[PDB]
């Protein structure tokens, strides 16, 4: 799951070859941050 | 700025050794910025290029 840019669509892109944003245009992702548990110290 | 670099310098003919060439240049024009995407021409910022 990858995030584009000023385009908002999930990408969802593992190739090695699928870079660019479907319906888009644009080669820049980012990639989304999952539901996952992380501790930290006050 | 452009257009006096390209006035300044004068073409001379070209002769190898009748047939002859010269070569001359006009008005000099510059395009905004632009992205050759492969499915159609995109918006280009600085932060693309920075990214890119
Ligand atoms: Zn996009």
């Amino acid at each position: 799951t990858y995030v584009c840019g000023d385009c908002g669509q999930e990408n969802t892109l593992k190739s090695g070859d699928v870079i660019q944003c479907r319906e888009c245009g644009y080669r820049i992702l980012y990639k989304k941050r999952t539901r996952r548990v992380v501790q930290y110290e006050a | 700025g452009l257009q006096n670099v390209f006035q300044s310098f004068g073409e001379m003919l070209v002769e190898p050794s009748w047939r002859y060439a010269t070569v001359k240049f006009g008005e000099v024009t510059v395009e905004k910025p632009t992205f050759f995407s492969d499915d159609k021409e995109l918006e280009f910022l600085p932060w693309h290029a920075r990214l890119q």
